[PDB]
């Protein structure tokens, strides 16, 4: 459950840059 | 009886994440990331999450004896709507307000700090064993308070390790179902505890 | 059958470590250390580690939605030869490129940041249980992908939680033995997955 936090509550592939 | 006492509980916390980024001539690098689970106060859990299904875009809490205040994207306070989390096999229901982590804009040869506050609420299965003076959560976090602690009918005699101001009991509490946007027809006695890293309600 | 499905797997990751040091009048202190496990891309695992037994001296990966690039000792990209790790009782084979952690030179009343990138490759024993939709590694890291996932003979129907671009399958893969500098005489269907914190090959 703890390791699923990133995959459950966050985007893993989206990249933001400027 | 060897089976631990199992009961349903709901966790409330904000994933405060402030990262330091170094912008080079042709690359970007993380000079440091600080992740912290900020608890949600009773006022927000009742008047904002349960009452309207929204979380404040700021995290105000005490950490290392300091009143720290984190702002999402360094913007002013705003009510963020809670949405369901990404699907995961064999996992309880969970909701969050933010998905993309925020970082500062790119400025050459300069360090910048970008704060991210993502309100998170989850339904976890709590477990306890004799003498039932404390219980754990599905996330592995320990709660040093008896599950039956309260102000009614002698419940005040139960074990407790947190201060009096860190616990709150609400009578006639109508749980708001964030997914189906519904209100329970049964008034329930809801207990609330603000741990140093999260807020649990059962 | 209660015994979990056990199979051999190889992990690939770089221990990105950037530390902040404060140089006083007569002492040095660590104002902050940020440790992160950067995954190794498929191109480097195939064309550099397996093909030549070397790792790039830079770690390019995505973290908190940002394309971070870490350079070992802030130097230009260079091919680092992999060497065996220090001996340890009851431990599988492992190799690394760097041993000494790097810190900035001493300059008075000034903060400095020193980045360290140590490519690490290890052979870990993977375990899985029914329905075999995911597996764990000897390091305790979970991999949310079926061990039998693939593009051949209906393997695409297996469970997977990562994006399509995060998985790669190579046919006729000749594993390069970094210790005895040998090439296996048996082609295998090597699978590769780039997790957010490491790259596993089985």
């Amino acid at each position: 459950r703890n390791q699923l936090h990133d995959l459950r509550f966050a985007d893993i592939d989206t990249v933001i840059h400027a | 009886n060897i089976a631990p006492y199992k009961f349903k509980a709901t966790m409330y916390y904000k994933d405060v994440t402030v990262s330091q980024v170094w912008f080079g001539h042709r690359y970007s690098q993380f000079m440091g990331i600080f992740e912290d689970r900020a608890p949600v106060p009773f006022e927000e859990v009742i008047d904002k999450i349960n009452a309207k299904g929204v979380c404040r875009s700021t995290a105000k809490y005490v950490r290392n004896n300091l009143e720290t205040t984190a702002f999402h994207r360094d913007d002013h306070e705003t009510d963020m709507e809670l949405k369901p989390a990404n699907a995961a096999t064999r996992t309880s229901r969970g909701w969050h307000t933010t998905d993309l982590k925020y970082n500062p804009s790119r400025v050459e040869a300069f360090h910048r700090y970008g704060t991210t506050v993502n309100c998170i609420v989850e339904e976890v299965d709590a477990r306890s064993v004799y003498p039932y003076d404390e219980f754990v959560l599905a996330t592995g976090d320990f709660v040093y308070m008896s599950p039956f602690y309260g102000y009614r009918e002698g419940s005040h005699t139960e074990h407790t390790s947190y201060a009096a101001d860190r616990f709150k009991q609400v009578d006639g509490f109508y749980a708001r179902d964030l997914t189906t946007k519904a209100r329970a027809t049964a008034p329930t006695t809801r207990n609330l505890l603000t741990t140093p890293k999260f807020t649990v309600a059962w």
